[PDB]
């Protein structure tokens, strides 16, 4: 268990996947309006990584892994394509879902559902658990873990946002430019766990 | 080399297991079935509609009336209907044509609400009753150097249903016009060696579609009579092309085909006791000739009622007999005008300027309560912003002015 | 004649990174030296030109049920070519790349571009468009590598230009111009700038 | 559209699609191998401080002068295999390829260490000049690679080269600086009672010393490292026993 | 006359005078010299006395003792680490070679083992009176710069901003980088945000983070926490976390650092931060005057206790920083500095008082833990301050969401 | 009983000494156009026009039905107009002593009228506009009802009067007006008061309500938020009780009882006291050789919540009890700002005066500083004792984001329910004028 922890608690400070590690900063600059939006976003982010990860896992394990389908033979060059194509029968599965007959929660997500598959967070968690070579419930672990830092970095960058409701931003700064030095601050302030090695 | 037939077959199992997969969970979390789409309506008025696309497309299909103006532009705001089940969450660009205070009852827009599930629809006080008629030219007579009337005749004895100051949609085909085929008389034409005019041609490859205000009054039985002004080209660039459609009305006469659609309005007048005040400039004439008609010959009730028209000089203005015989029989009704340019051969003896101004410093200057009177305008857009403004540092709230641009 | 309107629009005036916002993660990674953005740069050209020939040149015949299957298929191929390729001649750079390389697949701009212009235009005009974005995103990405890598490192393309104290010289390198934080604030600023002198870009006060 | 056609469309596009890609994917292999494997032969050729550039220079000096053995760490004498393709940093994670090193064994903090490892000697016709021994060890930020270049005496070093590290460029990366790395040359590695001798010795060394050199200005936690790096891989679980060997004889 | 001049040259600065592009700073002096005569004319026809004049001037007031004691610990140590070191004709050439050592002489003090008070401070102003001046002026010009370009009035609250950078830097910081750090940390951190109350980061800690990332050779190690040309030697928080209380030695005095000591401020380390006794004095005032949060202070403290208690329960017989208690986490570092004046600055808190006590706990809790578990950094009190104005706005957030779930229930 | 705990009792000098005494002769009376709100005149009068008591002036446009009537009998002579022609006041001057009569009734009929008829004669009268609803303070429809009816039997503003002395005089009066409001209302009536005894109603609906702390103990806004909290579809209606003595004279005797008991109070006031005056009355000549030399301001209310009355809007105001009048700070001190003030009143204790208890203060009317942003030193969690957020309220008002002040709760609130705030404020802001913006914008978009 204590292991376990460990990995979760390093997944989800120590290497943020979007403050430390800087992946999924299109829709992570764009969508940060609004607090719920932003959880609603955040927690999409979390089931497609926690359903996508372990998979990709299993696939590599049994089928690109060198000699795991036949001895002298690896399939390593076809990791890419792989992962995209898991990565988006995943997503369009859950659109399917959401828009769908189970909860029309769909609606207020709108345009970003397409846009989750060309979130380099989850492309970037699946490639580092396959250099990181992770067994099955180490998997599942990071890939929860990516997900609620993410969730948690994207939460908190919406509550600034809102706080700047009060600001005077100079016309040409406001906007991206504004939120783009909104988020190296963010990441100044988030250098404080650089140091530890959990 | 083995490698090679082994990711061949490798990459070709992996993406079709996925497209598998994806196909059969299709299957299942989608419907595909068939709904009717519920109207206010009588229990065979539904239309069967396979789930999938935009409300208004199956209105559409069905041949209903469905509202919509300026041909769309996803900027019009007209294609609001009102659904009591199944009307889903609001689009956020909707909120710029729907109010927080009509959203709350249902309002919807047609263009936006998709076509998802089975919905009730309350059309709007039976929609229904619009129509579209075949129709034939009586008369395309000019006016003034740019604005000329058209005279239409209803089939069958028909009258259309409507009431003063509305509208009607126009639509033409692919057609090409050049300025000399108009027959405008001199005394109009020689005023148009500004651009040149006549080295000027239009034409279009696909059916358009516009709309124009009705110049006569209910009790003007049998026709249908517009004001239509030559669109020409903007001072600042006059190289690009005429109005596509106001050229093509321009060139037709008596005895030519024409068709008529979608009888509308929201300019109708309030039904009070206080004073009317009707202000325009150029082609506005024509719902302000609707209005004083309708009120003087049908209404009959004794109101108080005034008229301000600005122009650019003397040989601009008409309807000088129709509106002088409505002064001589009603006491109730008075007509003014001003130039803003008086030419050498206009001989101009009334007021000069803008017409706001010259309302203001001689009417309103003196009113005992100007905030009382309904103020009715259409016309020029620098007229369209200070008489508004005018009015406005009057104290006159926004329910007593009433605004009918020629859409922006 | 559109040509050279085409490729050269989104450098200025409907920039990828700093208009839309497509393309910010390698921005933010690649940037700290001018041969890794420069390479990033020629590879995002390479990539969305040709999958933008290619999406417009079989849009009529795509299943719509998954035409993001066949996209990112397409894509996915052309990157991992890609990939084949700097490994056998480009190792250096490829090393310092690392994940990055991969992540093409996943870098908005070329989806966006396949989504948007491929899916309705001809062959020949999607790979004029997928050219300009990457101008427009080479533009960005090497204005942010020249005064990160010059004011971290002394250096341009690996050449000395400002002698470090460490070297026997005068300046002294500024360490955060080596992490990521540097890149927000550069790329707010040139933001700044260009709605400076584009004002019609200026967003609407909410 | 129909699904027979969906799937047709499919199937050609994931043909025509693989076949280039595993065609590029397996023409390449040989030159990304070829890239890799000269990476490291540049580096210890620069190590042994024989002048090289470009491939073909690279490939043929490390070839006539260069020569890689397998050493066994608990024995400290050679062991028969492919030391030109030995990966020691993979056999090291390895179960059965490796053992888990204990707390007061592990000054070094690398938690594991391979059973056999490899060592590059230096040739002269058919004389042995130098030995290069890599080793490794954890600094503040990173893991810290190293060769060091040890005369044929077993005391005396030749010179250092850090190959793979990250620590900060100004305070910790200063274990590539050439200044830095010039002090090793001449440093007797063991002293007269034949133990473990390297000193970084803070503030500087006592110029003339034969066993301390300058600690890194401003950054400890890595002089730490290295000096832990270096106690760990001179002793018993390191190349002790081998060095004991190469200095009683042999090579 | 002052008054008369000051209003007979108004002419000037009004709208097509001759100077009508400097009315800010006209306007500036003008009200600091006098209030501004000025009457409510709307409605609350009678208002407070306070203002942001006075709310800002008790605070600069508040750090006095902590700056004149930090001068005199540093003109101190810095003689004694001199005395340690050097001797006789060695010492002489030193002095003669180093501008703050021979202008300390010029001036009437001595450089000798046996100075006074008058010296030491002497000495201590000589290294903070340079830097205070130089932060002061560059930030000035960018304030004043941005208050002009938009036209705005130019305001306070960079009269602490400036002080309080000052104080929390080394002895020997070069004064281009304290120019740079109070360029960054002014215009990126405050000014772009529209000024003073529309941030939502802390300006000071912000400069002082970019010199800690950009230059942080002169920051840290042995080097530069003692004014002593030549002198390397560690500080306690260090020293620590080497070899747990044993290894709390003064190597210029080859004396025992004390808890007494420590708190006192016999110590060396940033300018103003050594004097937990001074700092609890002046911050007493504040406190008292309801300018700073007691709420914010007690949730710093009791995240400090809890964590540091939690530490030593569980233990390590490896890490010596677990055993270090949290009377000892109080004294050390720039523990009291910065949950005294920086961890109260009222624009980066938390606007709820439910929100202050969980604001100040994140402060202490992360304090706390880098201090212990980061090997890199020796102290985290400004990288605890940094994080916490992050999630600030959450804490906010959900307090009134509960709030906002009682008033739907008709309760509120 | 319900105790406040967090206000601030102003220690303003001058209290009127609690006596009842006739007050100058009124010449002039007027109603203030711009003190209702949402109202669009319609005049039924013009200069010259000769008027009866409770004769109607104007109608409302946007209210339709609602009447405004006559203080007194006498002669309009003047209607003033401001920018854009918006009506300033209507005054008229008194003579004769002519009337309109209503209905009147015993004692012992008022609790079982019907709602029709007592509205019908509210209405007529112009006594109707006496009440005010919570949400957005405005006359209530003449066809809507509310399921309560608050009563404000108590005053806590600085310098008011005491409501027991005047309720005293009208034992009657006020418990056939309590009967009245008890037959008028759907619900329940709350008659909100100290911990003094009043004349009681017998109504098993009408209830008593004790407050006790200091300000704003006594505001019907915080009376609503401890005993019927109101939203969009729970309004309130709220009164006084001096209006409540009008509705029950109006009510047994037939006629529209115009008489006041205000209190004149401030600083520059020589002798403060408790004055009979009339609705409407001229404050430049009620307070004629009342107060001392020099320039002062006068104003019709409160010095926390009331209007300054120069020019067209000098007489009093219809929801105003008093007359306050202090000085007009325009000195410049030398360094005043760093000063270490004795006489200077301050929540924080960053001044000297704290330490003085008791102590009592000439205050006048100056800014203490220039406007700034705000700084949230925490001074508006210390004066508002509603369970609300007071900090980002504040801020959402002056960033103008009405859509999320409505769920912070502004549509609980009025201009006087953040007068302290905006007392208390470093940044010298105006609350009162953002959370109208804000309510005109949610009043208007449904
Ligand atoms: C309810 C309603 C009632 C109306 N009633 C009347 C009425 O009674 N009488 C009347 O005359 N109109 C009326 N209109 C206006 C009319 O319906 C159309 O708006 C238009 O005036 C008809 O012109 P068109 O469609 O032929 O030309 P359009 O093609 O619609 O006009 C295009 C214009 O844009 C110019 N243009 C095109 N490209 C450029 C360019 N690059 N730069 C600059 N300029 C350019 C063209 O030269 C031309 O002037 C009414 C509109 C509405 C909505
Ligand atoms: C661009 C034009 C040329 C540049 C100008 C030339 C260089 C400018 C630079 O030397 C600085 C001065 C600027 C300070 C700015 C801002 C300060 O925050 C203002 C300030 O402390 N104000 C006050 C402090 C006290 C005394 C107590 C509260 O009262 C105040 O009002
Ligand atoms: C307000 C304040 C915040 C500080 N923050 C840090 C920090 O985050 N990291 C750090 O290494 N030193 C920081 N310091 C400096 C240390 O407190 C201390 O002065 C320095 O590390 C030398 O003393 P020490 O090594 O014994 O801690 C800070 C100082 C102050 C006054
Ligand atoms: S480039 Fe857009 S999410 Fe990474
Ligand atoms: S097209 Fe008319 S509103 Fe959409
Ligand atoms: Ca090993």
């Amino acid at each position: 268990m204590e292991h376990y922890i460990s990995l979760l608690v390093k997944s989800i400070f120590i290497e943020n996947m979007a403050l430390s590690f800087f992946l999924g900063m299109c829709t992570f600059l764009a969508v940060s309006k609004k607090v719920k939006t932003s959880f609603g976003l955040g927690i999409a982010v979390i089931v497609v990584l926690t359903i996508s990860v372990p998979v990709n896992n299993l696939v590599y394990n049994l089928v690109l892994k060198p000699d795991a389908l036949v001895e002298g033979v690896d399939l390593s060059f076809l990791n890419f394509i792989t992962f995209i194509g898991v990565i988006a029968a995943l997503v369009q599965i859950l659109e399917m879902i959401l828009d769908r007959f189970f909860p029309p929660l769909y609606n207020a997500l709108g345009i970003f559902l397409p846009l989750i598959t060309v979130n380099c967070a989850i492309f970037g968690g699946v490639s580092f658990m396959v250099q990181r070579d992770y067994s099955f419930a180490e998997s599942v672990v990071y890939g929860f873990g990516s997900g609620v830092g993410w969730m948690l970095a994207i939460v908190a960058l919406a509550g600034i946002r809102e706080k700047m409701k009060y600001s005077d931003v100079p016309p040409g700064l406001r906007g991206l430019g504004i939120t783009f030095i909104t988020a190296g601050l963010m990441a100044l302030g988030f250098m404080s766990f650089s140091g530890v090695q959990l | 080399m083995s490698t090679i037939i082994f990711g061949v077959v490798m990459f070709t199992l992996i993406i079709l297991a996925l497209v598998l997969v994806i196909l059969f969970a299709k299957s299942k979390l989608v419907p595909t079935g068939d709904i009717t789409i519920s109207i206010n309506g009588d229990p065979e008025k539904a239309i069967v509609t396979q789930p999938g696309g935009k409300l208004l497309t199956a209105l559409a299909g069905a041949g209903v009336f469905v509202s919509s103006a300026c041909g769309g532009g996803g900027s019009c705001g007209q294609c609001r209907v009102k659904i009591k089940s199944g009307g889903g969450d609001i689009l956020p660009t909707e909120l710029d044509h729907i109010s927080k205070g009509e959203a709350r009852e249902g309002e919807r827009l047609a263009c936006q609400v998709a076509v998802k599930a089975d919905m009730d629809l309350e059309l709007p006080e039976e929609i229904f009753g619009v129509k579209k008629w075949e129709c034939t030219v009586i008369s395309n007579d000019n006016k003034a150097t740019f604005i000329k009337e058209l005279k239409l005749a209803i089939p069958d004895g028909e009258s259309v249903p409507f009431r003063a100051g509305g509208y009607i949609q126009i639509e033409a085909p692919a057609h090409h016009v050049k300025y000399a085929d108009f027959d405008v008389p001199e005394k109009y034409r020689g005023d148009w060696d500004k651009f040149n005019l006549f080295r000027y041609e239009s034409k279009v490859d696909e059916p358009i579609i516009r709309a124009y205000s009705m110049a006569n009054y209910p009790e003007e039985f049998g026709i249908i009579m517009l004001n239509v002004r030559i669109a020409t080209p903007p001072p600042n660039n006059p190289n690009v092309p005429p109005g596509q459609m106001s050229s093509y009305i321009w060139s037709l006469k008596a005895g030519d085909k024409c068709t008529i659609s979608g009888p509308f309005g929201e300019f109708f007048a309030k039904d009070t006791d206080a004073e009317m005040v009707f202000i325009g400039g150029g082609a506005g004439m024509a719902p302000m000739r609707s209005h004083i008609f309708d009120q003087l010959k049908r209404l009959k009730s004794k109101r108080k009622m005034s008229y301000w028209y600005g122009a650019r000089s003397k040989r601009e203005m008409f309807y000088v007999e129709d509106f002088d015989g409505l002064a001589a029989e009603n006491d109730n009704f008075v007509w003014h005008c001003a130039l803003s340019d008086p030419q050498p051969e206009d001989n101009w003896t009334g007021y000069t300027g803008f017409i706001h101004n010259v309302l203001y410093e001689n009417y309103l200057k003196d009113h005992e309560a100007p905030e009382d009177c309904e103020y009715y305008m259409c016309g020029p857009p620098m007229m369209n912003a200070a008489v508004i403004n005018m009015l406005k540092n009057l104290g006159v709230e926004e329910e007593n002015i009433l605004l009918d641009d020629f859409g922006g | 004649k559109e040509l050279k309107k085409s490729v050269l629009a989104p450098v200025l005036d409907n920039n990828p990174i700093a208009l839309q916002v497509l393309g910010v993660c390698s921005a933010l990674a690649v940037t700290t030296k001018l041969e890794t953005a420069f390479v990033m740069t020629l590879a995002v050209m390479f990539v969305t030109a040709l999958s933008n020939f290619f999406v417009s040149l079989i849009r009529n015949h795509i299943p719509n049920s998954v035409r993001i299957i066949v996209q990112m298929a397409i894509i996915a191929s052309l990157v991992i070519v890609v990939d084949q390729i700097l490994k056998a001649y480009l190792y250096d750079i490829s090393k310092q790349l690392s994940v990055f390389v991969g992540l093409i697949i996943t870098n908005c701009i070329v989806m966006g571009r396949a989504e948007a212009f491929a899916m309705k235009s001809e062959p020949i005009p999607s790979f004029i468009d997928g050219i300009g974005n990457g101008l427009g995103y080479g533009f960005v990405l090497m204005t942010v590598g020249f005064f990160r890598e010059l004011l971290g490192s002394g250096k341009l393309f690996g050449l000395e230009v400002l002698p470090l104290i460490s070297n026997g010289g005068w300046y002294q390198p500024n360490g955060l111009m080596l992490l990521a934080p540097s890149a927000f604030f550069l790329i707010g600023f040139m933001i700044w700038a260009i709605r400076t002198f584009k004002p019609e870009q200026v967003e609407a006060k909410e | 559209d129909s699904i027979k056609k969906t799937l047709f469309v499919v199937i050609a596009l994931s043909l025509v699609c693989s076949i280039i890609v595993s065609a590029a994917a397996v023409g390449l292999r040989d030159k990304q191998k070829e890239n890799a494997a000269l990476d490291k032969q540049s580096k210890i050729l620069q190590v042994a401080g024989i002048e090289a550039k470009g491939s073909k220079q690279i490939v043929e000096l490390f070839n006539k002068s260069i020569e890689p053995r397998l050493v066994d760490f608990n024995t400290g004498d050679f062991v028969e295999g492919d030391a030109a393709n030995y990966d020691q940093r993979k056999a090291a994670k390895e179960a059965s390829e490796s053992i888990k090193l204990t707390a007061e064994q592990d000054k070094a903090k690398i938690q594991r260490r391979a059973n056999v490892g490899v060592v590059y000697l230096v040739k002269d016709g058919d004389k042995t000049s130098k030995v290069i021994l890599p080793v490794h060890g954890n600094g503040l930020w990173s893991m810290m690679y190293a060769f060091v270049a040890v005369e044929t005496d077993g005391n005396t070093v030749s010179g250092l080269t850090y190959y793979e590290q990250g620590e900060t460029p100004g305070l910790g990366g200063e274990v590539e600086n050439p200044a830095w790395r010039a002090q090793w040359v001449g440093k007797k590695l063991f002293d007269e009672n034949h133990k473990p001798a390297i000193k970084i010795v803070k503030g500087g060394a006592p110029q003339g010393s034969e066993h301390g050199v300058d600690g890194l200005s401003g950054a400890t936690l890595t002089s730490n490292g290295v000096q832990n790096t270096f106690d760990f891989w001179l002793g018993d679980m390191g190349f002790g026993p081998f060095l004991t060997k190469v200095r009683d004889g042999g090579l | 006359g002052l008054k008369k001049f000051l209003e007979d040259i108004e002419h000037h600065f009004e709208p097509g005078g001759k100077h009508e592009k400097w009315f800010a700073l006209y306007e500036a002096a003008a009200t600091l010299f006098y209030t501004p005569g000025l009457v409510t004319k709307r409605s609350s026809h009678v208002r407070d006395s306070v203002d942001l004049k006075r709310i800002m001037i008790m605070v600069w007031l508040a750090v006095f003792p902590a700056m004149f004691w930090g001068m005199y610990n540093a003109g101190g140590q810095a003689i004694a680490a001199l005395n340690h070191l050097y001797s006789g004709d060695q010492l002489a050439a030193i002095v003669a070679g180093n501008w703050h050592y021979w202008l300390t002489e010029m001036l009437g003090g001595t450089m000798s083992s046996d100075a006074g008070w008058g010296s030491k401070m002497l000495l201590g102003a000589t290294y903070f009176l340079p830097i205070y001046a130089t932060v002061f002026i560059v930030g000035g010009f960018w304030e004043v710069l941005f208050c002009m370009v938009r036209k705005h009035e130019v305001n306070e609250g960079f009269f602490v901003t400036s002080i309080l950078f000052a104080l929390i830097v080394p002895p020997t910081l070069p004064l281009w980088q304290a120019a740079l750090g109070i360029t960054f940390g002014v215009v990126v951190a405050k000014e772009v945000f529209g000024g003073t109350g529309r941030n939502f980061l802390n300006p000071a800690l912000a400069g002082r983070a970019f010199l800690f990332f950009a230059y942080p050779a002169q920051i840290s190690g042995d080097l530069v926490w003692t004014a002593a040309d030549g002198y390397s030697g560690a500080t306690a928080l260090s020293q620590w976390a080497q070899g747990g209380a044993g290894a709390l030695i003064n190597n210029a005095t080859g004396q025992t650092i004390t808890w007494m000591d420590a708190f006192i401020g016999n110590i060396p380390g940033s300018i103003g931060e050594v004097s937990t006794l001074a700092l609890m004095i002046g911050a007493a005032f504040i406190v008292y005057m309801g300018i700073a949060s007691w709420r914010i202070i007690g949730g710093v403290m009791i995240g400090m206790i809890l964590l540091s208690t939690l530490f030593n329960v569980i233990g390590s017989d490896t890490n010596a920083m677990f055993n270090m208690p949290w009377h000892w986490h109080l004294v050390l570092g720039g523990f009291a500095f910065g949950m005294f004046f920086m961890a109260t600055d009222p624009v980066s808190a938390s606007f709820t008082n439910s929100g202050k006590w969980a604001y100040g706990i994140l402060i202490g809790v992360m304090c706390v833990l880098i201090r212990v578990v980061n090997p890199a950094y020796p102290e985290g009190m400004m990288l605890a301050i940094l994080f916490a104005n992050l999630f600030a706005p959450l804490f906010d957030h959900v307090v009134v969401e509960r709030n906002i779930k009682r008033r739907l229930a008709r309760y509120g | 009983m319900i105790t406040i705990k967090k206000g601030l009792d102003l220690p303003i000098a001058g209290t009127p000494s609690q006596v009842i005494s006739d007050g100058k002769a009124i010449k002039k009376v007027a109603l203030l156009g711009e003190e209702y709100v949402g109202m669009r005149p319609t005049m039924h009068v013009r200069v010259g026009d000769e008027v009866k008591k409770a004769q109607i002036l104007f109608e409302d446009k946007k209210n339709p039905g609602v009447k405004f009537t006559s203080p007194v009998s006498g002669k309009v002579v003047e209607i003033n107009r401001g920018a854009k022609r918006v009506l300033q006041s209507v005054v008229i001057e008194v003579a004769g002593d002519d009337q309109v009569t209503f209905d009147k009734f015993e004692a012992n009929q008022l609790a079982s009228l019907n709602r029709d008829a007592i509205k019908t004669q509210l209405v007529e009268s112009g006594l109707w506009t006496a009440f005010r609803t919570r949400p957005f303070s405005k006359v209530p429809a003449i066809d809507s009802t509310s399921e309560a009816i608050f009563v404000t039997a108590m005053d806590t503003n600085p310098l008011a009067a005491e409501p027991t002395v005047v309720i005293n005089e009208q034992s009657e009066a006020f418990v056939a007006g309590l009967d009245v409001l008890s037959a008028l209302t759907t619900g329940k009536v709350y008659v909100c008061k100290k911990g003094t005894s009043l004349p009681r109603s017998q109504q098993p609906n009408v209830e008593e309500h004790v407050f006790d702390g200091p300000h704003p103990a006594g505001l019907a806004g915080t009376h609503m938020h401890f005993l019927y909290p109101v939203s969009a579809d729970h309004v309130a209606w709220s009164i006084n009780y001096q209006d409540v003595i009008a509705v029950g004279q109006l009510f047994l005797t037939g006629e529209l009882y115009t008489q006041r008991v205000v209190s004149l109070a401030g600083p520059v006031v020589n002798k403060p006291r408790l004055v009979r005056t009339v609705m409407g009355a001229s404050l430049e000549q009620l307070v004629d050789s009342e107060i001392m030399p020099g320039e002062v301001r006068i104003i019709s209310g409160s010095v926390l919540s009331g209007t300054k009355a120069t020019g067209p809007h000098a007489y009093l105001g219809r929801y105003h009890l008093q007359v306050s009048v202090l000085r007009e700070g325009r000195d410049k001190e030398l360094f005043g700002w760093a000063m270490p003030g004795k006489n200077k009143f301050s929540v924080t204790r960053s001044f000297l005066g704290h330490l003085f208890k008791g102590q009592v203060y000439n205050m006048t009317t100056t800014t203490n500083g220039s406007d700034r942003s705000m700084v949230p030193i925490g001074n508006y969690e210390k004066v508002m004792p509603l369970d609300m957020e007071p900090t980002l309220l504040l801020r959402d008002l002056c960033a103008g984001d009405s859509d999320s002040a409505v769920r912070l709760g502004a549509l609980e609130l009025d201009e006087e329910d953040l007068a302290l705030c905006t007392f208390v404020c470093p940044g010298k802001y105006e609350y009162g004028q953002l959370l109208r913006e804000c309510l005109d914008k949610i009043e208007k978009e449904g």
